[PDB]
RNA sequence: CGAGCUGGAGAUACGCUUUGACUCGGGGAUGUCCGAAUGGGGAAACCCACCUCGUAAGAGGUAUCCGCAAGGAUGGGAACUCAGGGAACUGAAACAUCUCAGUACCUGAAGGAGAAGAAAGAGAAUUCGAUUCCGUUAGUAGCGGCGAGCGAACCCGGAUCAGCCCAAUCAAGCCGAAGUGGCUGGAAAGCUACACCUCAGAAGGUGAGAGUCCUGUAGGCGAACGAGAGGUCGUUGUUCGUGAAACGAUGACUGAAUCCGCGCGGACCACCGCGCAAGGCUAAAUACUCCCAGUGACCGAUAGCGCAUAGUACCGUGAGGG
RNA sequence: GUAGGGGAGCGUUCAGUCCGCGGAGAAGCCAUACCGGAAGGAGUGGUGGAGCCGACUGAAGUGCGGAUGCCGGCAUGAGUAACGAUAAAAGAAGUGAGAAUCUUCUUCGCCGUAAGGACAAGGGUUCCUGGGGAAGGGUCGUCCGCCCAGGGAAAGUCGGGACCUAAGGUGAGGCCGAACGGCGCAGCCGAUGGACAGCAGGUCAAGAUUCCUGCACCGAUCAUGUGGAGUGAUGGAGGG
């Protein structure tokens, strides 16, 4: 979610995690359009989640290739 | 604009009446005070490679003696 | 417009505490803090009770009625209580909880 | 990527009756061109697009408050699929 | 930092938080598209390409001017600085020299300042010892249709102070002393009776007027790691308007001496005296106020900025006005 | 006693000092027959609802009836002129709190090279639906081009770009210029011109050479077969 249990993943295993959230985020976007969003907090959570993956994939790119 | 030493800078043209005599007639009253400009000329000379640059008169002289950084 | 800045967005108490209403109507009256608003300087204690007229239209049944509820205050209640009466705060320490500064008085219990 | 682009489906009484003939309408990114829009639907829904038509849509409101208002700005893509139609369960709606 | 938070937004829902939210410091990583705008085009924010890597997604590259390259430059700044260019109304109770004024404006270059600076000097003591700035000299000396009017410098007193190289503590923040009873009153910090702190009685808040109720004040503590040449003609500068007009500067034409040499000392000559041009660099005092803080016999809603916030509504094709 | 000169003072804000006052009621407002030689100043009551007289000294953005003065509010003219083409209207039925004015039916009248219909420019959601009824509507509205919410706009072939050039614009290099800049061959930009493939119908409440149905056409890439060898620029010519 946030500490060291996030960086264990390989190359395509990072792009995979993003894609699964973007898809969920879109299913929620469609849910919003048809008056079905009972859990709006889920929206920001996934956006915070995708941000974290994208931030870390840049940390590890510099904590190796310098 | 002479390549060696930039130029064209100039000033005013006074033109008095009672003009010249025995040191003192009454004096020499002015009737003018305008504002004018002064310029030079040009030729083709070079250095390093090929150039055709604008050249002053007191620059054509300074070159027809000893060449300064740029030849003929 | 200004507001609750006069203090320091710093309340002299917590949302857990029992506090005594010093000043106004409801003098000395004691009660558990239920809501603390530092910036607005607001306190919700089981003390100041008011009757709130409920303006209710088609909003899930008409039933436009009256309601019994608590109305929030400022710094018109003193910084916690122990010798029965209102107090200040002075002797800081740390028990088994090192990561905590406590609040004392002319005694030492909160 | 795929999952972005198609923001929301088009609600309305006309889109729901267009659904009933295997024609799906979406509010997509105004910059997301016909080919990119074709690909994104194709992947995310697992169906082939036999035809695509789209068009940009303006905004402009205010109820009260001297806040003169301002636009919103969309693009609406409408696709037709080959004989074996349907999209998910989000078609029967 | 120590329980709240979920921007103004005052509004419901979902939620997040002592396995330390929120906010405050300080660094990162993202950062579409336009704009010097920089691939090419363009009626800003849009249109159209090529190259290279790449799994498609996607990532990087493609302006010109300096220089081997490294690396620099374009654009933006309220005012202040220097430079190129440079008015008129106006004053002279008319006007043309003169004045307004090298002001206003345009343009260029640059910085937190700049400029200027290390005597071919000031000036008459064989004194001084780079520059700028302030006082003063002094409305003096002088200029001037000798009219309107313009107007130095040396000496001395201060701010600051040096001359050097070439060419042959401050923000995040924490700690912080001491009042209770009666009364008036919707409400007490007012009134009253006793009391207390003071290195703190600056001030803000709190139902009214607060040393002792809150935030604070004096005092102290406080950081990961973040700041600190001569000549002639033409002209001009300074008090310098052709004047007896030297000296500087320079567009045209000429064009020297080399230390028993050269420049200056207000035509010029002698004598006496002060200096070493034709190469460069340079802190500090000085100017300004977009921004920040503190203060005020400053304003308090026709005042004060144009605005208790708007360059908006509104006017105009536009500059612009509001 | 006008210009003018001289003298003594009243009042306002701010300041310093003293003396006080105030939620058992400050300033400000309102009324008043009291006082003082004037400017002025008190008492009382009423209103207000939190500040403030008095005295001494200091300082000023310090006293208004005028300026076709400035800002604002409100009067007069006056229930007056008008209500924007002399192309009419009538009745019935409906709706509604309310109807000359909205809807529906039947007549009537006016335009008909237009006062019908289709673009372009320009405007920007005014379009359709449901609802509204404060202001806007020269009257009234139950209605609207107004107010609120939702929806609607579909292109290989139509117009523009990924094609072309005109005037003009710009323009590496190149020609001039106190600066800023002014020109300028090729090239590039620039339609109002050239070029180029889709016709007939159907139908949302609101789109149609765009969607649907019927049958076409154009270019590109590839697969198949025939062909059995050429293809034919940045250049020439014809053609446009
Ligand atoms: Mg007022
Ligand atoms: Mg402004
Ligand atoms: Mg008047
Ligand atoms: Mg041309």
């Amino acid at each position: 979610m946030k500490p060291s249990e996030m960086r264990n993943l390989q190359a395509t295993d990072f792009a995979k995690e993003i894609d699964a959230r973007k898809k969920e985020l879109m299913e929620l976007r469609f849910q919003a359009a048809a008056g079905q969003l009972a859990q709006p907090h889920r929206v920001r959570q996934l956006r915070r989640e995708v941000a974290q993956l994208n931030t870390v994939k840049a940390e590890l790119a510099r904590k190796g290739e310098q | 604009t002479g390549k060696k030493n930039l130029v064209v800078n100039s000033v005013i043209r006074r033109g008095k009446a009672r003009a010249d005599g025995g040191v003192g007639r009454k004096t020499t009253g002015i009737t003018k005070r305008v504002q004018r400009a002064n310029l030079h000329k040009k030729a083709i000379r070079e250095n390093g490679q090929v150039k055709t640059v604008w050249l002053s008169a007191n620059a054509l002289r300074t070159l027809s003696k000893g060449p300064y950084k740029g030849i003929e | 417009p200004s507001a609750g800045s006069h203090h320091n967005d710093k309340l002299h108490f917590k949302k857990g505490d029992t506090v005594i209403v010093l000043s106004g109507k409801h003098k000395g009256q004691t009660g558990k803090v239920l809501l603390a608003l530092p910036r607005d300087q607001k306190v919700v204690v089981e003390g100041v009770n008011v009757i709130t007229k409920n303006v209710k239209p088609s909003m899930t049944n008409p039933q436009g009625g009256q309601e019994q509820r608590e109305l929030a205050l400022h710094a018109s209640k003193v910084a916690l209580v122990d010798p029965e009466t209102g107090k200040a705060t002075r002797v800081r320490k740390q028990i088994v909880d090192g990561k905590k500064v406590r609040v004392a008085v002319a005694s030492g219990k909160t | 990527s795929h999952y972005d682009i198609l923001q929301a489906p088009v609600i309305s009484e006309k889109a729901y009756s267009a659904m009933e003939r295997g024609v799906y309408s979406f509010w997509v990114s105004p910059k997301a061109t016909k080919t990119e829009i074709k690909d994104a639907i194709q992947q995310a829904f697992g169906v082939r697009v036999i035809g695509i038509s789209t068009m940009n849509v303006p905004g402009k409101r205010k109820r009260v408050g001297r806040f003169i208002g301002q636009r919103n700005d969309r693009k609406k893509a409408i696709v037709r699929l080959a004989e074996g139609q349907s999209i998910e369960a989000l078609a029967g709606q």
